[PDB]
């Protein structure tokens, strides 16, 4: 499959006029983009490891053989230049993003924890203009906090094993995974893994993408710096609430790796100054607030590195021409189910519930236009209203994330308190939220949600301090003044607000300083992704993996059921059963089925077929 | 935007502390003074201005006569107070009260009219969606993150004492002691005349307040420190007036805060801050005394002097049973703890259903403050 | 499983003693008190809780007013008593009464309504396959391994005296004396 003949054979036809394929779905998207002159989005649900990007390379191969002719008569429609192939560096882009944003999880050894949005950009004449990569969602919590039997991002482990003295001495990371308190569960050596070579291939991939050795070392200094934060050990002082950090060495080691004076970092982190209109007064932080500030600085540094990295990746994706419109391709995780389901699992399920609601709305409009094309006015409920109650349970001022957001700012807050307050406030009023209620061994999990895939039972343990991301404006304002170019450029605000109404609170800044939860940032990024997707016409690919084995002729039925529940295919079948799913022509209905009813169907004068 | 946010304002006598909720430090801090021009001015092109509020009054001090509107926790004039709230909202904060729920702080054992008129001015002068009035000592407990403790709260307003146990409150064991930092200011100018330093107008009365908030300290034992004041050395300190007059103060310097522990010096029978704390603990139930003795919290503006915690620990340890260990938690930043307590309180989503709304005021009138809150 | 075990609960005034049949000693022993909060609390994020039962009431004692529900062997209020049995089953023991036969102890010369209402609460509040109510003094004789004896049984409930001879019982020679350890507390 995927030869020149097969792509030539599909061209310009409907999806029922040639066999099932991705190229057919991309033909619908390309033809709709040219016909209706609007942007489109391909949404691919994250099963494994499943070669999703490899199939997307075939989608890119399809777009290349279609889009060879536009406005410019003789524009090198064959070889483009000397070697004007595709963006073959899209292959090279994956190990860089994959190391940074994929991790070994209980579901798979390579699972994507970011929303990769590939924008293939076209002129008004259907030709390629260029491409950009955007990244939206990220499990930035996974850097600091992990599950009980999973790795953090691959980049950390492959850095630790790969890097020789040649680069280790410059980063001061020779101390192995037992030094770093943010590497939970220790090393997590996979049986017969060397790691090591994988980052030689990755470092070569970075250099092929045209980035300098200096940039590559500077990037890996900051992937050390995110880890180095967890080696800083604040000590709760006798009587005094504030605490202090006795051991300078880790701060001095961090100062060398960054840009900061140790004395000013130690003051700024322990006893920050806050702008009191227009003076600056110091604030006491408890030992818990200082550790949360260090965690927020780690999570926000990695977030900023990833956002810089995608921007820097776009700067090596050359743009030969202006662009008029785009095809989006979304590569993100699917809905996940584990035994132990924690906070990041609720966040993943929440994005999939909103993405699936967009599928349900698209299915509603597609059915409604088809009802009108056949002359049948029929009124029916939106299918996105099946999921609306689950979305509004998680979302909104009275929902799960808001109650978690209240509880993490409560002066003596507990995991038990969060669950009881949510029970009293919202559980007994919400059909899709269940409190299980058996004794231990039948209900280890602490509350249950009913989603499109079915019931998912959650363990609340540690959600409050996972949720916290409070960010000290003094420490951020030290990082803005960095003598190392890379860190100053990364910490260049990125919030836009100080341009809107000038230097005040005029609505253009969110909760920034104190407050700031991962749930708010996740909701904010998700709303940005959903607005960009809602501004396009979507098309849907659902990937399944038939086995763990990696070889065909075996299809594991239970795995296929779990994937069908999580990817929304089982929802789409229950949706079309609300409507009328089977649609047969008057000619076909007469010609295939005359044998039924000779008594009803008379003579050869009975033409018209209606 | 989500929550809209909220505004928190602390207005014990002497200092306004004000800003948004969930900001940890405030967004304005300035003195609660209204300064009117006593001397007629003869120039063309001046102002004119009826009065100067806050630090404009601090700056232009010598022309003026300065009035505190809040005396002993009681608002003595309400145009002067309205101008202070008008000034916070529109000069430093630059907000419309129409955007923001407003939390105000209020004092233990205060006349009902202070709550009832304060809610009327917030609802009918500066149009506001919702508001609340909250007891000062409970807010300072919230700032130090505690569920249990006895709070000794004292401004340039009055001294208040509230015992608290695992939340709750004991209304019969709340004590009010009418000694403020302001009475210490009047005591300080009265003692200074023994050394010939006569200060008589409100302008240099705040110069002795400025002396009070950085030269004064509490003697770690009074008679011992007064005895060594025979051999003047570290006990005397030079001080510079904005005049250029040099002022040197001695035993005088520590016998001004001593008045909190010896109210005989200001001529009042009313027992000292250690004794009033003991009086509250004796009114409290027998069991909860064990933790109240070991969870004494100090807040406010006139608990800022060096040696207060150390001295209160000696005097409470001497009076109390020594079978249990007296522990006082008097943090730095304690001048702002009532405001920090309000900024955390207004950031609680459960407390966002506990506001007094504009609609409830419009339906049921000013008296409803004591029907929903403390 | 064989036998299904059984649950045994002693609830003379002052102390609940509870656990499984087949043990020689109980799993939960705690005071028969229901402690309601007399003083209104002014904080946000507290509880609230109508009442504290057992040793939560012992711990948080000074805020509360404490009520014994059983006075002189008589149950004086039944929501307070239901809460004590709800607490034994679901907090310390962690059992469903649906799984277990429940044995309760009861006092010599007690009003019929104490047995008759006690069986109703066990059958209709906490669904149970079977139950029994048994006289306190005969149980203490069984514990002491004797077939014959005169039992002087006294709690913080009331003082009861039962003579027994080679099993049996003599109903006319059973004596009740309304002096308890609780009246000694007041004394």
């Amino acid at each position: 499959v995927y030869n020149p003949e097969v792509v030539a054979a599909y061209r310009g036809k409907k999806r029922q006029e040639a066999p099932p394929h991705i190229f057919s779905i991309s033909d619908n998207a390309y033809q709709f983009m040219l016909t209706d002159r609007e942007n489109q989005s391909i949404l691919i649900t994250g099963e494994s490891g499943a070669g999703k990007t490899v199939n997307t390379k075939r989608v890119i191969q399809y777009f290349a053989t279609i889009a060879v002719t536009g406005d410019k008569k003789k524009e090198e429609a064959t070889s483009g230049k000397m070697q004007g192939t595709l963006e073959d560096q899209i292959i090279s882009a994956n190990p860089l993003l994959e190391a940074f944003g994929n991790a070994k999880t209980v579901r798979n050894d390579n699972s994507s924890r970011f929303g990769k949005f590939i924008r293939i950009h076209f002129g008004a004449t259907g030709k390629l203009a260029s491409a950009d990569i955007e990244t939206y969602l990220l499990e930035k919590s996974r850097v600091t906090f992990q599950l009980k039997a999973e790795r953090s991002y691959h980049i950390f482990y492959q850095i630790m094993s790969n890097k020789k003295p040649e680069l280790i001495e410059m980063l001061l990371i020779t101390t192995n995974p037992y030094d770093f308190a943010y590497v939970s569960q220790g090393e997590i050596t996979v049986p017969s893994i060397d790691d090591q070579e994988e980052l030689m291939a990755t470092d070569t991939a970075v250099d092929i993408l045209g980035f300098s050795a200096d940039e590559k070392v500077a990037i890996y200094k900051l992937t050390g710096a995110v880890m180095h934060y967890g080696n800083m050990k604040f000590k709760q002082k006798q009587r005094e609430e504030q605490a202090e950090p006795d051991g300078t060495e880790v701060a001095d080691k961090a100062a060398y790796l960054t840009s900061l004076n140790s004395a000013d970092l130690l003051k700024a982190l322990c006893y920050p100054r806050v702008k009191v209109g227009n003076e600056y007064v110091t604030k006491g932080q408890t030992v818990q607030q200082v550790y949360n500030s260090v965690g927020a600085l780690a999570k926000s540094m990695y977030e900023k590195m990833f956002l810089w990295m995608v921007t820097r990746i776009n700067q090596q994706l050359d743009t030969k021409q202006p662009r008029q419109y785009f095809i989006g391709v979304l590569d993100i995780a699917g809905f996940e189910i584990f035994d132990f389901n924690t906070l990041e699992q609720l966040c993943i399920n929440f994005t999939n519930e909103k993405l699936q609601q967009f599928f349900n709305h698209h299915m509603f409009v597609l059915e409604q236009e088809e009802y009108k094309k056949e002359g049948i006015d029929w009124e029916f409920i939106d299918f996105g209203m099946d999921l609306a109650a689950c979305i509004e349970l998680i979302e909104k001022p009275m929902g799960i994330f808001s109650i978690l957001e209240e509880e993490c700012m409560f002066p003596k807050a507990t995991d038990t308190s969060f669950k009881n307050k949510l029970y009293e406030q919202h559980l007994g009023k919400s059909n899709n939220f269940q409190k299980p209620k058996p004794a231990k061994g039948k209900a280890e999990a602490h509350f249950s949600l009913v989603h499109y895939a079915g019931t998912v039972d959650y363990n609340i343990i540690g959600w409050l301090d996972k949720n916290k991301d409070p960010l000290n404006e003094t420490v951020v304002g030290l990082y803005q003044k960095s003598g190392l170019k890379t860190l100053a450029f990364l910490f260049s605000g990125g919030q836009a607000a100080e341009a809107e109404g000038g230097g005040g609170k005029k609505g253009g800044k969110k909760k920034g300083s104190s407050f700031q939860t991962v749930s708010a940032l996740f909701r904010e990024n998700l709303n940005k992704l959903m607005t960009n997707l809602k501004s396009t016409h979507p098309h849907f690919v659902r990937c399944l993996i038939p086995n763990e084995t990696k070889t065909p002729g075996a299809m594991e039925h239970e795995l296929v059921l779990h994937q069908l529940r999580c990817n929304g295919v089982l929802e789409g079948i229950r949706i079309c059963r609300k409507g009328f799913p089977s649609r047969i022509l008057y000619a076909d209905f007469k010609q295939r089925y005359k044998v039924l009813n000779a008594s009803a169907i008379p003579e050869g004068q009975f033409i018209d077929s209606k | 935007e989500d929550e809209t946010t909220a505004l928190v304002c602390d207005n014990g006598s002497g200092l306004v502390k004000a800003g948004f909720a969930g900001d940890d430090a405030p967004r304005a801090v300035f003195p609660s003074i209204v300064g009117r021009p006593r001397h007629q001015g003869v120039m063309v092109g001046m102002g004119q201005k009826d009065s100067y509020v806050g630090d404009e009054a601090q700056s232009k001090r010598g022309i003026l006569t300065l009035k505190y509107p809040i005396e002993h926790g009681i608002i003595t004039n309400w145009d002067d107070m309205e101008k202070i709230w008008h000034h916070t909202f529109y000069n430093e904060l630059r907000v419309a009260p129409e955007e923001h729920p407003t939390l105000l702080t209020e004092a233990p054992l205060n006349p009902k009219a202070n709550r009832e008129k304060m809610t009327q001015i917030m609802f009918e002068t500066f149009n506001v969606p919702a508001m609340y009035v909250a007891i000062q000592a409970v807010l300072s407990l919230y700032a130090s993150g505690r569920t249990t403790g006895i709070v000794l709260d004292s401004g340039d307003g009055v001294t208040h004492n509230v015992p608290i146990y695992e939340g709750y409150a004991l209304p019969h064991a709340i004590m009010r002691l009418d000694l403020a930092g302001r009475d210490l200011t009047d005591y300080l100018m009265k003692i200074l005349t023994e050394r010939g330093y006569s200060f008589v107008t409100t302008a240099e009365r705040e110069i002795v307040r400025d002396i009070k908030e950085k030269l004064c300290y509490v003697a770690l034992d009074f008679e011992n420190e007064m005895a060594t004041a025979a051999s003047s050395s570290s006990l005397e300190k030079s001080y510079e007036l904005p005049d250029g007059q040099v002022i040197t103060i001695g035993n005088e310097r520590f016998r001004c805060p001593e008045t909190l522990f010896q109210p005989s010096f200001i001529g009042m029978e009313s027992a000292g801050i250690h004794e009033t704390t003991y009086n509250s603990i004796m009114k409290c139930d027998i069991d909860i005394r064990k933790d109240l003795y070991a969870n004494n919290v100090m807040s406010g503006g006139t608990t800022m002097y060096p040696g207060i915690a150390d001295r209160m620990q000696k005097e409470i340890t001497a009076l109390a049973p020594s079978t249990m260990k007296i522990k006082i938690i008097a943090p730095p930043e304690r001048k702002y703890s009532v405001w920090i307590g309000g900024s955390i309180l207004a950031s609680l989503s459960t407390f966002q259903q506990m506001w007094i709304t504009k609609q409830e005021y419009d339906e049921a009138g000013p008296s409803i403050v004591h029907r929903k809150c403390f």
